RNA sequence: GGCCGCAAGGUUAAAACUCAAAUGAAUUGACGGGGGCCCGCACAAGCGGUGGAGCAUGUGGUUUAAUUCGAUGCAACGCGAAGAACCUUACCUGGUCUUGACAUCCACGGAAGUUUUCAGAGAUGAGAAUGUGCCUUCGGGAACCGUGAGACAGGUGCUGCAUGGCUGUCGUCAGCUCGUGUUGUGAAAUGUUGGGUUAAGUCCCGCAACGAGCGCAACCCUUAUCCUUUGUUGCCAGCGGUCCGGCCGGGAACUCAAAGGAGACUGCCAGUGAUAAACUGGAGGAAGGUGGGGAUGACGUCAAGUCAUCAUGGCCCUUACGACCAGGGCUACACACGUGCUACAAUGGCGCAUACAAAGAGAAGCGACCUCGCGAGAGCAAGCGGACCUCAUAAAGUGCGUCGUAGUCCGGAUUGGAGUCUGCAACUCGACUCCAUGAAGUCGGAAUCGCUAGUAAUCGUGGAUCAGAAUGCCACGGUGAAUACGU
């Protein structure tokens, strides 16, 4: 799992970087064969947003989530990818 | 484009084509192999003296409608944008969409 | 890519496949009696083969 | 998605150009800037003369400019006092001897550009945008448009959020190339910002390039 | 594709031996559009095939071709978690295409000096059941023989 | 709490607290690891790549005085930029300016120009010479300059989540709707479903629907064949002449040039089919069923993209967020990602010899021939606003020779030395040339992309931008495959 962070209208400090990396380290337990993955953080007026895209072994998984903070945004996002990753795995280990 | 930027292009044209001959002949001796070392050396000091903005390489083709510095076309003197805008009205004689 | 495949043959193999997978005759999508005959023809051939499969 | 300029696409097929001269690269860009200026000037100061089109030819070290209007009286004047003035102050900027003509627009309600402004004016006078739009489509078909469509967009009735509304009636087939459809636009400048207007008028299909 | 491809092409026959078969063989060896270069390489091989078997060319190159054509290949098919290799007849035209491909593939994977040498040697070895080319066919045939039970599925 | 039960428990049966809803049936969509049917380089069948190396280039990161601003899943990352040494340039540092570099208005002064010296990096400041114009009716108005006042100009400052305009995207997918009628208490429904058919809501037959509109197709450009007219700067079949070069007189055939026409419509013929729509095959024909390629993008979606093309609501700055200048920066480099180029060799490297294109550009521009130079180039100077002149000799190919499988006679990065050209000027930071140097690289893990025919692969040529600065972009021909059983 190779990571990449963007900021569209956000300064990526070294909480928001450290935080996001730890939260994403979980995802590998849902599907072992994750490759490079790109993350994007936005602030438009009052809306905090966070989308990521995940290149996986035979697929491309994407989700985005909106919080009232960016942490709460990223918290939301990790729950969305978890479910998609599990769905993927299960329609490969399909015996 | 900032009014100022449009303006400089006028200051720069005007000079360029006033000292045009002075530069040319003052250059002409420089590149003359078969000339006085005394002459040519003077020239080199004399060219660098008369003003920078009077060189033709110093100017930049800007759309003569909006002032844009990028995407210029010589045939029309307009930016790609204004060319398209006018093309579609039929204000550019002949011009029209093409297929082959 | 340039021209549509034989409609009768396709109809016969669609019949076979619903057959093996164990759908009922009377799922047949054809009323064109010509294509219909192909569909059922497959479906009944397939009924034989299921037996000797597991 | 996006849509091709209905005038532009039909240029050779069934429409004419507005400027018709020939030039080599040397003076091509220069005739364009010259033309621009004359239109920029005329439209400015004929604002209130209902002017549709300014077609403009350069015959042979000269320039004749033939300017379509549905109020020719107001352009001409008292046996042509204003027209000669325009002439005087065109040759000023054309840089050559100029002459001017006055084409007559008989049916101003069947002229994309005229109707377009008609609305843009109303909207500037805080008129209800639906009334303007609705009125035009009536007038047009009443006078024998085979079809008509008008779109208007921006901060309609000063709304904090922008939207886009349009009526059509009759045929307006944009994909058919021989179809003479007259199209034009006009920005309106309310206190909320710009409201754009666009108008399509179908007059029927043509059977000859001419 | 889902519909039927209409309009088969026309291979012109060889300038020399006037065979559509050999003409195909050239195309298969051909690289980057260089048809003449390939035309040479091919003839110079057959020379050197002819010059040892002494059995003509359009009749020697054949004998290689027969030692190596397959008659039964395997198709893969996903069944449960597993993938069933299943044996199928080979079409005449296909087994030509495969023989000609396997011969070329085997040639290139050699250490000889010219391309022409590699082809020649390979065609010769083919005629006496020897090279990688012919090894490959043997292996193909082994696999279809193994999982014969899946001969009659239609699935 | 009472009663019942061996127990498990049953039975009767509250309150505090807390929410503004919780629920039933039906409706339109969306979704299903639900079903049916059709398609698609979707898989399959195949060909060549990317991921490894060196280099080019964009982005992220770090760095910086500054590394200008924007584009960010598919649909940002050779993207706006079709071309940052200066300029451009919006950024940094330092030096200056204040009704202002860019307008209109007013008063006053002075024709406008032209030529010089000095100080300064330059902006600018201070001098010096020369000049006195054109209608003005007897006041001068008209220039165009300089100083002064203030109404003002000025802002690539902010918000694309206030907007116009333009654009991507699903998707050139076959859909999306309306009037009247009918059905339902009603959201809605019918039409638009059903049987066939089609690339296609394509067409036909049915049918509480009857009709209509936006799309589909056709009209447009191009390419494939033929005919008429015209024949130079293009053409040379038959003649005659020749310095054997369409070279000359001729010729108007042919090739070609470009205006105008002809042609393809399931029209003709079998078989199938609901006496349909269509389908499958055959004929002739340059072409056959949408012949090939382009242009053309429905109602809408994503508060997608652009306030830095322009315009513009609002907000903010106004001796500074405006204006001028010199130097620097955008080209920085522990590193990560994307797009390319060149390679790793013998279907190849090197030397000699020799064939066959297309399309396009040129005005103060394209620049021959001649002379010089190993070479980049230099000097001189014909022709051409071009079917005429010039760029400008296509390359792969082909023959003959050599190298003999080597980190090589493979590769050409890196670096030293010596030059040329553009340009006030190539230190930071140009392109190219010669001599020397001769790196990584022996065909690239997991993954992953393009393409179905004149396509992929491979080889050369031109153009836009542009003083100079392509491996990018947009175009043009040469050679020219592989394989599709099938779902
Ligand atoms: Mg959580
Ligand atoms: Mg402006
Ligand atoms: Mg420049
Ligand atoms: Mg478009
Ligand atoms: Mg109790
Ligand atoms: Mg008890
Ligand atoms: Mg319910
Ligand atoms: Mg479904
Ligand atoms: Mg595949
Ligand atoms: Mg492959
Ligand atoms: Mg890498
Ligand atoms: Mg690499
Ligand atoms: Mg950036
Ligand atoms: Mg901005
Ligand atoms: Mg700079
Ligand atoms: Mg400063
Ligand atoms: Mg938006
Ligand atoms: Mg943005
Ligand atoms: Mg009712
Ligand atoms: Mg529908
Ligand atoms: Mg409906
Ligand atoms: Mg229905
Ligand atoms: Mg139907
Ligand atoms: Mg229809
Ligand atoms: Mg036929
Ligand atoms: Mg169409
Ligand atoms: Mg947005
Ligand atoms: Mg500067
Ligand atoms: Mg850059
Ligand atoms: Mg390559
Ligand atoms: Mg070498
Ligand atoms: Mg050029
Ligand atoms: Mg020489
Ligand atoms: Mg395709
Ligand atoms: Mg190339």
């Amino acid at each position: 799992m190779q990571l990449n962070i963007t900021g569209n209208n956000v300064e990526i400090t070294e909480a928001l970087r450290e935080f996001v990396t730890a939260k994403f380290a979980k995802l590998e337990q849902y599907f072992d064969r994750i490759n490079q993955v790109y993350v994007v953080l936005k602030v438009e007026k009052v809306t905090h947003t966070s989308d990521a895209t995940l290149h996986v072994n035979g697929g491309e998984i994407h989700a985005s989530a909106e919080g009232q903070d960016m942490y709460a945004a990223i918290d939301g996002l990790i729950d969305k990818l978890a479910r998609q990753l599990t769905k993927h795995k299960d329609k490969l280990k399909q015996h | 484009a900032k009014q100022s930027m449009k303006a400089r292009e006028v200051k720069r044209v005007a000079l360029a084509d006033k000292y045009f001959a002075k530069r040319a002949e003052l250059k002409a001796i420089i590149s003359d192999v078969n000339a006085s070392d005394e002459d040519r050396w003077n020239a080199v000091l004399k060219l660098q003296t008369l003003p920078r903005d009077s060189s033709p390489s110093r100017q930049r083709n800007r759309c003569r409608q909006t002032g844009r510095p990028h995407g210029f076309l010589r045939k029309f003197g307009l930016s790609r944008i204004k060319v398209r805008e006018a093309a579609m009205r039929g204000e550019i004689p002949g011009l029209k969409k093409a297929s082959w | 890519k340039r021209q549509k495949r034989d409609r009768l043959e396709r109809a016969h193999q669609r019949g076979y496949q619903a057959g093996i997978a164990g759908r009922s005759k009377e799922m047949c999508p054809y009323q064109t009696l010509n294509q219909r005959s192909q569909w059922l023809g497959g479906w009944r051939e397939a009924m034989a083969d299921r037996v000797v499969m597991a | 998605g996006q849509k091709v300029h209905p005038n532009g696409i039909r240029l050779g097929i069934v429409k004419p150009w507005n400027s018709t001269w020939f030039a080599n690269t040397k003076e091509f860009a220069d005739n364009l800037d010259s033309d621009f200026k004359v239109r920029q000037y005329l439209t400015k100061e004929l604002a209130k003369a209902s002017v549709s089109r300014i077609v403009i030819e350069r015959p042979a070290k000269s320039i004749r400019v033939t300017i379509h209007t549905a109020r020719p009286g107001i352009v001409i004047g008292k046996k042509g006092e204003d027209v000669e003035k325009l002439r005087k102050v065109v040759a000023d900027i054309a840089g050559v001897p100029a002459q001017i003509n006055i084409a007559e627009v008989r049916k101003p309600e069947l002229d994309a550009k005229l109707v377009a402004d008609s609305i843009t004016s109303q909207l500037e006078r805080r008129v209800m945008f639906r009334r303007a739009m609705k009125r035009a489509v009536q007038n047009a078909m009443r006078l024998g448009a085979k079809g008509i469509k008008v779109e208007v967009s921006g901060r309609l009735g000063g709304a904090e959020i922008a939207r886009t509304e349009w009526y059509r009636e009759g045929r307006v087939p944009l994909h058919t190339l021989r179809a003479d459809i007259d199209y034009n636009t006009s920005e309106a400048h309310t206190t909320y910002g710009v409201i754009g207007v666009k108008v399509w008028i179908f007059k029927g299909e043509i059977l000859g390039g001419m | 594709p889902r519909r039927r491809v209409i309009g088969q092409r026309k291979i012109l026959p060889d300038p020399k031996f006037g065979s559509e078969l050999l003409a195909k063989f050239v195309n298969i060896l051909m690289v980057d559009g260089k048809k003449s270069t390939a035309e040479s390489i091919v003839y110079s091989a057959l020379e050197t095939l002819a010059q040892r078997s002494g059995k003509s060319e359009l009749e020697a190159f054949e004998v290689a071709l027969e030692n190596v054509r397959p008659t039964v290949e395997v198709k893969s098919r996903r069944v449960g978690g597993s993938t069933y290799q299943v044996p199928v007849e080979v079409r005449p035209v296909r087994r030509n295409a495969l023989a000609m491909r396997w011969i070329v593939e085997a040639a290139r994977k050699r250490g000889d000096k010219s391309m022409a040498l590699r082809l020649a040697n390979e065609l010769s070895d083919a005629a006496e059941n020897k090279g990688t080319a012919v090894k490959k066919r043997e292996d193909v045939h082994r696999m279809a023989e193994a999982n014969k039970a899946f001969a009659h599925y239609r699935w």
